[PDB]
């Protein structure tokens, strides 16, 4: 049982995971400055925060 | 018409948030509210 549920997981599920969609101050995420990534959130109303 | 509705911060249900330090408004997705002292 101790060998078979050995799970740390807790991994990011995309980008609608409620930690990147309300973001907290110990989690930190970015992207490339001045690319299409950063138009692409620009963009979106949805995706200010 | 017009009226005024009371707010508390708390939960997800109502998050208050300072306004931007350049614009000095409110961002989008967002509503201006009040506060006293």
């Amino acid at each position: 049982a101790f060998l078979v549920l050995d799970r740390p997981e807790e991994r990011i599920t995309g980008i609608n995971d409620p930690r990147l969609r309300n973001p907290s101050d110990k989690f930190i995420y970015a992207t490339v400055k001045q690319s299409s990534v950063d138009i692409y959130f620009r963009r979106q109303v949805e995706l200010s925060t | 018409d017009h009226l005024s509705i009371v707010t508390l911060e708390e939960a997800p249900f109502v998050i208050v948030e300072s306004v931007d330090p350049l614009s000095g408004t409110c961002m989008r997705n967002t509503v201006p509210c009040q506060k006293r002292i």
